[PDB]
């Protein structure tokens, strides 16, 4: 019941920073096809827009 | 019996969506207190050098006077 307050709070701290946002704009950037043929798993599928959870 | 179990009603809602609040003035708000501060503070600087400027020539024409015994 009281995580999410703190779930809240982090996301304040990080998410609309502009200097954390300045460091992850365009970077470490993949593609669906790199991330398959790679072995990628799990968040990195689903940070390239591939829909797959086991 | 006796075991760990949830009570006859169950558990309460849990919260578990974003929440930002969204808070501050407008932007139109801020650069007019902006302007205005901007304003008011040309206004006093105007008004103390001029204030200033007076008393240098006051302390200027007193050296000129106490000149000619030097």
């Amino acid at each position: 019941k009281n995580f999410s307050l703190r779930i809240d709070e982090l996301e304040e701290m990080l998410t609309n920073n502009r200097i954390w946002r300045n460091r992850t704009v365009d970077i470490g950037v993949v593609t669906a096809e790199d991330a398959l043929n790679y072995g990628f798993s799990g968040v990195m599928l689903r940070g390239s827009g591939i829909q797959w959870d086991l | 019996v006796k075991q760990d179990m949830p009570p006859v009603g169950g558990y309460g809602p849990i919260d578990y969506k974003r929440n930002l609040p969204r808070r501050g003035l407008s932007g139109y708000s801020m650069f007019a207190v902006g302007i205005g501060a901007l304003l008011f503070g040309y206004w006093s600087m105007m008004r103390w050098n001029r204030e200033r400027r007076r008393l240098q020539i006051e302390d200027f024409e007193a050296r000129i006077a106490l000149m000619p015994l030097l």
